[PDB]
């Protein structure tokens, strides 16, 4: 019931129609859950909350970041410096994204 | 933003010598290294001894703006606010403004707390007993019932912290 | 190739990587904050035990204690007349 | 009459009266004198206790024992080499 | 008993042998003890030792005297002079001497007589 | 008779460190409570003793009696006893000034020895100086404190005497 039509390859390809309506559907019988789910039980074992955790800690330690939404603006703006120890999150579970969405996005 | 760079000094000019002394002594005090220098906790401290409990973002921000490296600090590197130090001058400097910028009914809101221990929400004469006897000299009875039932306009045995407030402003 | 397909839906901008990241990153920021302020609480309890501090803040209650008194004493025995 | 000389005898200088006051003052004297030590003693015991004079007492052990104890170690690691 | 030599009335007076004489055979059978307790005994009442206290407790209290035989120079002076002056003070009070004029005129009287010429 | 209520002199005063003239009036403000400006008899000898200074009555007496102040409310036509004297600023520092510079330099040292030891054991040792590093606050590395005690414990005692620390406390 969905047709990928040349599915915009570019990994920095700027599409919202198929996405939102992908995602839309997808919604339904609710994947979304599925994959966070994996995720964060494959997140855990690679060690990388803990160095965000580290992170965080010195940005309220030093005094620099004084309030959660700050501190969440701070540290996500740290971690997508994953061109750039390194906050970006492992590969593993990147590939078990790609798996596990795909195997999800093969059944419509 | 600008960084590094020394406070002014005109709101610490018009201070008096008590004051001077007072900001001076509290340095010396928390100044244990005797370098001259300050840590940030120790300033801190510092500022907590003159009366003023600031949030860290404010502090943060006079350690941004006015905190000085330390000597053993490689100048090739750069260097993190919190491993920065304060000198006399920008204790005294910061410390005048906050002083002059301070509202004068702090110090004594700060005062009635100390004066009411037990929280009661009002000062009465054992209070003021108590505190007499922490001060050393001792009154007659009469001025303190005469310090209590001067200005207790509700006839309940103390003085609340309005009336201590404005007796306390009072000219 | 669906597998394509799916590499831009999951790692493309506004992808699900961003979404889930970007939540986990709220939780798990939320979880090691209060920890923080429960730490920050007891380091300023330890800290407060300090002695030079105790030192400084016993100077100054006695200072103003003195003080206030003695002007509040002052405006009472000039009511008193 | 013998009342002429007995009033010599006792007011006289070197007189009964002269050496009973000097040694009745001498014992009298002494009593009051350990008694004014004992005073002293627990007066000052009292007033020492006090907040002021251990404000000042505290200030000083202070002052003295950060002053002499940088000193010291500087002393010390100037010798480690 | 002793034969005396006519008193050498006048209470200043210089003579120092029979004075000492005299305090030589009193001492002996000894009866000055008696002056010494009639005199306490009348010396308490006019409530004199207390005055007498109080000035040497103000005096050590001061600090202006810091040793016992300074603290009884000072006193033994200053009942001197108040005595002095008299004819609160510190002076001994009349009455006392006026005992020691009775006790030890009796004492006397059965110690020794004097003789005329 | 004796020369009174003069006012003492301030050449023993000024040749004095601001830290020293600063402490001074620290002492003499802390136990000027009535904020008058003036000192009791015992207040002054609680000033000095502020200062570290343990002297005996009659010198304070001696102190009292030729720098001594009558106050206002006392009477002008007639005598002020000594005791009833007080003390301006200027005195207690006058005077404050020539006790520091008279002072020999061991006393404030040997104090300090009792401070450092209070047990009263005869010696110094890496405990006391843990315990008043505890009391500074500052943590210093067990290197040094050793250091501070191995380097002048010259018996092998494990501890530093009195005549050490004065000798170490002195030295150039």
């Amino acid at each position: 019931p969905a047709a990928a039509a040349n599915y915009t390859p570019a990994t920095l390809d700027q599409d919202l129609r198929s996405q939102i309506n992908s995602l839309l559907i997808k919604e339904g019988h609710v994947a979304k859950i599925q994959e966070h789910l994996l995720h964060h039980l494959h997140a855990h074992p690679s060690n990388w909350p803990t160095v965000v955790q580290n992170h965080a800690l010195s940005l309220l330690r030093s005094g620099e970041v004084t309030s959660f939404p700050a501190l969440l603006r701070r540290v996500v703006e740290d971690v997508r410096q994953d061109t750039a120890p390194s906050l970006a999150v492992p590969q593993s579970v990147v590939e078990e994204a790609l798996k596990v969405t795909r195997e999800c996005l093969d059944q419509l | 933003q600008i960084q590094y760079t020394i406070p002014p000094r005109e709101d610490y000019n018009k201070l008096s010598d008590e004051q001077k002394t007072r900001i001076s002594e509290a340095f010396e005090l928390f100044d244990s290294n005797k370098d001259g220098l300050l840590s940030y906790e120790e300033f801190r401290f510092v500022l907590r001894a003159l009366g003023f409990d600031l949030p860290k973002q404010q502090t943060y921000d006079m350690l941004v703006r006015h905190g000085q490296r330390p000597a053993n600090w490689p100048h090739d590197q750069e260097c993190p606010p919190v491993y920065r130090q304060f000198n006399l001058a920008t204790a005294q400097a910061l410390a005048g403004t906050l002083i002059r910028q301070r509202d004068p009914r702090d110090e004594l809101r700060r005062a009635f707390r100390l004066f009411d221990v037990d929280g009661k929400g009002m000062i009465t004469e054992d209070d003021l007993r108590k505190v007499c006897q922490q001060v050393g000299n001792n009154i007659p009875d009469a001025d303190i019932q005469a310090m209590i039932e001067e200005f207790d306009s509700n006839g309940k045995g103390g003085v609340d912290e309005d009336e201590f407030l404005r007796l306390m402003m009072s000219k | 190739l669906m597998a394509d397909f799916t590499k831009w839906f999951v790692t493309g901008d506004g992808g699900i990587m961003e979404e889930f990241t970007e939540e986990t990153l709220r939780h798990l920021l939320w979880d090691v904050w209060q920890r923080h302020q429960r730490e920050e609480a007891e380091r300023k309890r330890k800290a407060e035990e300090e002695e030079s501090w105790r030192l400084a803040r016993e100077h100054l209650t006695h200072r103003l204690q003195v003080k206030y008194f003695y002007r509040w004493r002052e405006k009472a025995r000039a009511l008193a007349t």
